RNA sequence: CCCAUAGUAGGCCUAAAAGCAGCCACCAAUUAAGAAAGCGUUCAAGCUCAACACCCACUACCUAAAAAAUCCCAAACAUAUAA
C-alpha cells in the first residue's frame, strides 16, 4: 500500500477517462481501482476521483491536478498499471 | 600449524586418505579379471 | 520492445508509451521439439562465459538479466545464462552494457586488475591467509560449479577449485 | 446471434 | 445488579403468546397465529442437526459451503501448532 | 547483530538478503531480529 | 471511532466499563446515558440493546440501537434465566416454530439484515442456529402439559445443579 | 585400540574405502532430458458442480433480468456498498458477482459476445427484471469514484451515454 | 476458482483413556545384582524389533544406534505431553524402560582392581527401531515439529515418519538398488571374497551390505 | 498479492471472558468470511491468516559454522581428441 502510505495531500484532483470498448484500457482501470480504493481516498478527503466511460474510442488517459498547480498526464495506451501508480507516487513526492 | 596428533597413519585420530580416479580403475579392472575368473570356473 | 517518454510541457508532465521494433527468432531451428531456445538451437551444453553473442540476448540494456518467463528458458539454463553473464561483466566482455549512473556522478580512479571466470564478487571474499595442510587445504574457487555438465574435449576434467 | 456492438457516441 | 427482567412461566401463556416478543411497556403480547397464517416453509425449517455433506446435493451452494468450511477448520488445525 | 547459525524471521517484518558474502535477516520494526549468518 | 457494545434498557450508568472508554475518546458519559435512557424509555429495564456510538473528530456522539439480542428473546420466550451448560445435551428451553417466526419477525427489522434484505426463512434459520447454540431445543409444536412437564423436569434438573454447585463450593473451601 | 562400536565415524581401511568408493550409486542417466522433450498434456478434472451452478445462474439471470449493466467494483468500504446494496434493493437492482472465468464461456457462446472486453478486472452486475436505469444512474453518480462501464438494455448493447439517454427516452 | 477438496477421515480414529505418555522410571524396581559385559552389538546393525506401526499412523524413527537413558526419556515425555493435543492425539512407546546395568568407576581411579559398580541404566536402540509413536484424529503436518525437535534431540540420528513415509522410503531404496547402474556392489563383492576383501571387511558386513559402520547407517548406501 | 460485513458480546463460569483465562456447542446471514489459526486489550477496541474477487507466483522442495599460541606453506593451471 505504497500509494495509500504516501496518500494524496498535495493531489487536488484525479480524473481518470477510459472506453470500456476498447482493449488497452486495462492498465487505466486497474489504476482507477488501486487511487479509488477506499483508504487511498481517505488519507486526503480533498482530492476526487472522476471517471470517464465514453465509447468515443480514444486511448484512456489519466490527469492529475496537484495542489500546486501542476498537472500530470499518463496515456494508457502503452503504458501499465505498475509504471502509472510508480510515476503518480513520484509526482506526489516531488509536489 | 597442521598437526595430526600422534603418528599419521596408525591411531584415534588418522590423516584423512582419498580415494583417486587410477585408484578406481585398477580396483575395477581387477574385480572383472576375476569375474572372468569366475566364468571359466563355472565350467 | 515499448519505451517510456516523460515531457514536462508547460508545467504538464506527460508520460507516454511507443512500441519500437522487436526482434524475431530465427527461422527453422535445427530442433523444434525443443522446450527453451538453448535445446531448441542445440546450444545446451554447448556454452560459456565468453559466449557474448548469446548472453546479450537474454540481458537488459545497463546489465541486467532478463525474467525467465519472458525469455522462455528453463531454470536450469536461466541459472547458467545468469553465472555466465556475472563472470562475463566481472571480465569486462559487455562494454556497452555497463549500470546506469546517476547524473553528476563521475565514478573514482580505480586500480584495473584483469580477471576471468569470477565466481564470487571481488569485494565478498577474504585473503586466505591459512591455506591449511594438504589434506584440508583451502582452495580458490574457479568458475561456476553449474557449468560442470559441460563439453569437455580434453580428457581432463575441468578444475572448479584452484 | 450475436448481440451487435454498441454504436459510437461520434457517431 | 443489571439483570434481564423477568420472565413468564405460565406454560398457557407461553404457548399461546408470544412472551419473548413482548419487549414494549405499553405493547401487550402478541396471540400466537394458526398454522393457516403461518407459513409451509417455517414447519419445514431444519431442527435437527445439521445437514451433512452426503446428504447436502454435490452442485448445492450448502454442500460448496460446508466443504468450504471444512477446509478452513483443517486450514485452522493444520496452522495452530504451527 | 548476533551471530546464529540458522538464521530464522521471528517475524513478517524481517527479510533476508546476502551481502558481503553473509547472509543477513535485516528488521525495521524490531531492530532486534536483525541476524547475521555465522 | 465506532463503539459497539450491549447496553441494558433504561440502565445506562456512568460506571465502568463503557464510562472510561467513553471518557478516554471524548464521548460526554452523563450525556451518553441520559441520551439513551429518552431513548430507551419505552422499552423494559433490564433488555439487552446492541448499541453503535460513532464519535466524530469534534467529539459528538450518534447513537444506533438495534433490536434486542436474540438469545434474550428466546430466553424471554421459553421462560428462561439461565442457558443450557452443555448446549445441545441438555434442554434448557423449549420453543416453538410459531415463537421463531415472530422472533424472527421482530429481528428482521435490525439494520443488519433490513440492508442485506435477507428472507424470513434466512432470519428463522440463523434463530435456530442461535438457539442450538443456547441449548434451547426447538420443536415444531409445544402443548401446555409438554411444557409444564419439562418445566418440572428442568426444576429438578436446576436442583441437582444447585445441590452440585453447593458441593463444589464446599469442596473449594475445604481447599 | 578402538572397538567394533565407537561414537565417532571409525577410520577405514584404504581397502575397504576404496571398495566404497568403487561400489558407489550410479543413477541412471536418460539420453535426453525430459524437460527438453515436448509433454504430452494432462486431462482436466471434470467441472465443479459449483462451477455447473454458476453457469446456470448466470443463465437464468441473463435469460430474465431486462437491465443488465456493468460496473466496475471499486474498492469501497463495506458498510457504504451494503448500503448501497440495499438502495439498489429498493428499486430491485440486485447487484451480481461472478467469475470472469465461468462468465466467458457463456458470453462467447452467447449473444453477448461484443460484452466481453467490459469484464476485465473487478466488476459486478447491476441487473433488474424490469428497467430501471434512471434510479441505477443516480445511484452510480451518488459514487462518482464508482464508475459505469455501459451494458446491454433488453438485448441492445448501449454505451454509458446510450444508458443515460434511456432514461431520458 | 479454489479447487476444494474432501477433508481426511482422521475423526474415526478413537483416543485411549490414557493419552499422555506415561512415568519411565530411572531404574528397574528391582535391582540388578549381576553386572553385565560391554555388549555393544544390541545397538550395531539393522533393528529386528519394533519397525512398524501397530496403533499409530506417526512414529519416530532411528537411522542409527545408541543408548537412551532417563534424561532422554524426560525430554521426549515432557515435550510430546506438552505439546500434544489429549483430546485429539495420543502417544505410546515403542523402548522398554532403561534395563541394561551401567558401570562406572570412581573419579581418579587407575586400571586394575576389578570393574566398577553399577551407575545407571540405558535403554539399546538400533537403526530402524521406532521410539514414540502417535495417533489420533489429527495429520502428520500437526505432530512433525515436536517430533522432529524430539529427533534432533535424541543421542542419535533420528526423523519423524507416518505410514507413508516410511514405505516411500522403503520403496525408493528398493528402486535405487533395482536401477542402480553401477555393475559392482559390496553386498556380492564381499560374498564372493574378490580380491581377498574380506582379509579387512567384516562377518557382519556379509550381511549389512555396507549399509552399516558401527552405530551409524548410511541411507545413500545401495 | 488484494480484501475481510454480519445473527452475536453463541451460551457457561467469572467483578469482568466480547473469537482468542476455563466448559459445552461449533450452527447459521451475505455469491463470498472459523461462534476463530497466530498477535493484542485488565476486559473491549486494535492487528494478520483461513474468505470473495482480480489473476498463471508457473518456489528450492538438499541441509548449513568456527578459535592458540616462532613463520601461510611447493610454484601453478578450469580447453588440443586415454594415454
Ligand atoms: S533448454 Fe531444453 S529444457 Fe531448457
Ligand atoms: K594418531
Ligand atoms: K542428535
Ligand atoms: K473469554
Ligand atoms: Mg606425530
Ligand atoms: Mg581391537
Ligand atoms: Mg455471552
Ligand atoms: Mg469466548
Ligand atoms: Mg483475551
Ligand atoms: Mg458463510
Ligand atoms: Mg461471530
Ligand atoms: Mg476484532
Ligand atoms: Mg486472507
Ligand atoms: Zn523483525
Amino acid at each position: 500500500a505504497a500509494l495509500a502510505r504516501l496518500g494524496l495531500r498535495p493531489v487536488k484532483q484525479v480524473r481518470v477517462q477510459f472506453c470500456p470498448f476498447e482493449k488497452n484500457v486495462e492498465s487505466t482501470r486497474t489504476f482507477l481501482q488501486t487511487v479509488s480504493s477506499e483508504k487511498v481516498r481517505s488519507t486526503n478527503l480533498n482530492c476526487s476521483v472522476i471517471a470517464d466511460v465514453r465509447h468515443d474510442g480514444s486511448e484512456p488517459c489519466v490527469d492529475v491536478l496537484f495542489g500546486d498547480g501542476h498537472r500530470l498526464i499518463m496515456r494508457g495506451a502503452h503504458l501499465t498499471a505498475l509504471e502509472m501508480l510508480t510515476a503518480f507516487a513520484s509526482h506526489i513526492r516531488a509536489r | 600449524r597442521g598437526r595430526i596428533p600422534g603418528r599419521q597413519w596408525i591411531g584415534k585420530h588418522r590423516r584423512p586418505r582419498f580415494v583417486s580416479l587410477r585408484a578406481k580403475q585398477n580396483m575395477i579392472r581387477r574385480l572383472e579379471i576375476e569375474a572372468e575368473n569366475h566364468y571359466w570356473l563355472s565350467m | 520492445f515499448r519505451e517510456v517518454v516523460e515531457t514536462q510541457e508547460g508545467k504538464t508532465t506527460i508520460i507516454e508509451g511507443r512500441i519500437t521494433a522487436t526482434p524475431k527468432e530465427s527461422p527453422n531451428p535445427p530442433n523444434p521439439s525443443g522446450q527453451c531456445p538453448i535445446c531448441r538451437w542445440n546450444l545446451k551444453h554447448k556454452y560459456n562465459y565468453d559466449d557474448v553473442l548469446l548472453l546479450s540476448q537474454f540481458i537488459r540494456p545497463h546489465g541486467g538479466m532478463l525474467p525467465r518467463k519472458i525469455t522462455g528458458l528453463c531454470q536450469e539454463e536461466h541459472r547458467k545464462i545468469e553465472e555466465c553473464v556475472k563472470m562475463a561483466h566481472r571480465a569486462g566482455l559487455l562494454p556497452n552494457h555497463r549500470p546506469r549512473l546517476p547524473e553528476g556522478v563521475v565514478p573514482k580512479s580505480k586500480p584495473q586488475l584483469n580477471r576471468y571466470l569470477t565466481r564470487w564478487a571481488p569485494g565478498s571474499v577474504k585473503p586466505i591467509y591459512k591455506k591449511g595442510p594438504r589434506w584440508n587445504r583451502v582452495r580458490m574457487p574457479v568458475g561456476s560449479p553449474l557449468l560442470r555438465d559441460n563439453v569437455c574435449y580434453s580428457r581432463t576434467p575441468w578444475k572448479l577449485y584452484h | 446471434e450475436a448481440l451487435a456492438g454498441a454504436p459510437l457516441d461520434n457517431a | 445488579a443489571l439483570k434481564d427482567p423477568d420472565v413468564c412461566t405460565d406454560p398457557v401463556q407461553l404457548t399461546t403468546y408470544a412472551m419473548g416478543v413482548n419487549i414494549y411497556k405499553e405493547g401487550q403480547d402478541v396471540p400466537l397465529k394458526p398454522d393457516a397464517e403461518y407459513p409451509e416453509w417455517l414447519f419445514e425449517m431444519n431442527l435437527g442437526p445439521p445437514k451433512t455433506l452426503e446428504e447436502l446435493d454435490p452442485e448445492s451452494r450448502e454442500y460448496w459451503r460446508r466443504l468450504r468450511k471444512q477446509n478452513i477448520w483443517r486450514h485452522n488445525r493444520l496452522s495452530k501448532n504451527k | 547483530f548476533k551471530n546464529k547459525t540458522v538464521l530464522k524471521k521471528r517475524c513478517k517484518d524481517c527479510y533476508l538478503v546476502k551481502r558481503r558474502g553473509r547472509w543477513y535477516v535485516y528488521c525495521k520494526t524490531h531492530p532486534r531480529h536483525k541476524q547475521r549468518q555465522m | 471511532g465506532v463503539i459497539r457494545a450491549i447496553v441494558r434498557a433504561g440502565l445506562a450508568m456512568p460506571g465502568p466499563p463503557l464510562g472510561p472508554v467513553l471518557g478516554q475518546r471524548g464521548v460526554s458519559i452523563n450525556q451518553f446515558c441520559k441520551e439513551f435512557n429518552e431513548r430507551t424509555k419505552d422499552i423494559k429495564e433490564g433488555i439487552p440493546l446492541p448499541t453503535k456510538i460513532l464519535v466524530k473528530p469534534d467529539r459528538t456522539f450518534e447513537i444506533k440501537i438495534g433490536q434486542p439480542t436474540v438469545s434474550y428473546f428466546l430466553k424471554a420466550a421459553a421462560g428462561i434465566e439461565k442457558g443450557a451448560r452443555q448446549t445441545g445435551k441438555e434442554v434448557a428451553g423449549l420453543v416453538t416454530l410459531k415463537h421463531v417466526y415472530e422472533i424472527a419477525r421482530i429481528k428482521a427489522q435490525d439494520e443488519a439484515f433490513a440492508l442485506q434484505d435477507v428472507p424470513l426463512s434466512s432470519v428463522v434459520r440463523s434463530i435456530i442456529g442461535s438457539a442450538r447454540s443456547l441449548g434451547i431445543r426447538v420443536v415444531k409444536d409445544l402443548s401446555s402439559e409438554e411444557l409444564a412437564a419439562f418445566q418440572k423436569e428442568r426444576a429438578i434438573f436446576l436442583a441437582a445443579q444447585k445441590e452440585a454447585d453447593l458441593a463444589a463450593q464446599e469442596e473449594a473451601a475445604k481447599k | 585400540g578402538s572397538k567394533a562400536v565407537t561414537r565417532h565415524r571409525r577410520v577405514m581401511h584404504f581397502q575397504r574405502q576404496k571398495l566404497m568408493a568403487v561400489t558407489e550409486y550410479i543413477p541412471p542417466k536418460p539420453a535426453i532430458h525430459p524437460s527438453c522433450l515436448p509433454s504430452p498434456p494432462s486431462p482436466p478434472q471434470e467441472e465443479i458442480g459449483l462451477i455447473r451452478l454458476l453457469r446456470r445462474e448466470i443463465a437464468a439471470v441473463f435469460q430474465d433480468n431486462r437491465m443488465i449493466a456493468v460496473c466496475q467494483n471499486v474498492a469501497l468500504s463495506a458498510e457504504d456498498k451494503l448500503l448501497m446494496r440495499h438502495q439498489l434493493r429498493k428499486h430491485k437492482i440486485l447487484m451480481k458477482v461472478f467469475p470472469n472465468q465461468v462468465l466467458k464461456p457463456f458470453l462467447e457462446d452467447s449473444k453477448y459476445q461484443n460484452l466481453l472486453p467490459l469484464f476485465v478486472g473487478h466488476n459486478m452486475l447491476l441487473v433488474s427484471e424490469e428497467p430501471k436505469v434512471k434510479e441505477m444512474v443516480r445511484i452510480l453518480r451518488t459514487v462518482p469514484f464508482l464508475p459505469l462501464l455501459g451494458g446491454c438494455i433488453d438485448d441492445t448493447i448501449l454505451s454509458r451515454q446510450g444508458f443515460i439517454n434511456y432514461s431520458k427516452l | 476458482v479454489k479447487t476444494l477438496l474432501p477433508v481426511p477421515s482422521f475423526e474415526d480414529v478413537s483416543i485411549p483413556e490414557k493419552p499422555k505418555l506415561r512415568f519411565i522410571e530411572r531404574a528397574p524396581l528391582v535391582p540388578k545384582v549381576r553386572r553385565e559385559p560391554k555388549n555393544l552389538s544390541d545397538i550395531r546393525g539393522p533393528s529386528t524389533e519394533a519397525t512398524e506401526f501397530t496403533e499409530g499412523n506417526f512414529a519416530i524413527l532411528a537411522l542409527g544406534g545408541g543408548y537412551l537413558h532417563w534424561g532422554h526419556f524426560e525430554m521426549m515425555r515432557l515435550t510430546i505431553n506438552r505439546s500434544m493435543d489429549p483430546k485429539n492425539m495420543f502417544a505410546i512407546w515403542r523402548v522398554p524402560a532403561p534395563f541394561k546395568p551401567i558401570t562406572r568407576k570412581s573419579v581418579g581411579h587407575r586400571m586394575g582392581g576389578g570393574k566398577g559398580a553399577i551407575d545407571h541404566y540405558v535403554t539399546p536402540v538400533k537403526a530402524g527401531r521406532l521410539v514414540v509413536e502417535m495417533g489420533g484424529r489429527c495429520e502428520f503436518e500437526e505432530v512433525q515439529g515436536f517430533l522432529d525437535q524430539v529427533a534432533h534431540k535424541l543421542p542419535f540420528a533420528a526423523k519423524a515418519v507416518s505410514r507413508g513415509t516410511l514405505e516411500k522410503m522403503r520403496k525408493d531404496q528398493e528402486e535405487r538398488e533395482r536401477n542402480n547402474q553401477n555393475p559392482w556392489t559390496f553386498e556380492r563383492i564381499a560374498t564372493a571374497n574378490m580380491l581377498g576383501i574380506r582379509k579387512v571387511l567384516s562377518p557382519y558386513d556379509l550381511t549389512h551390505k555396507g549399509k552399516y559402520w558401527g552405530k551409524f547407517y548410511m541411507p545413500k548406501r545401495v
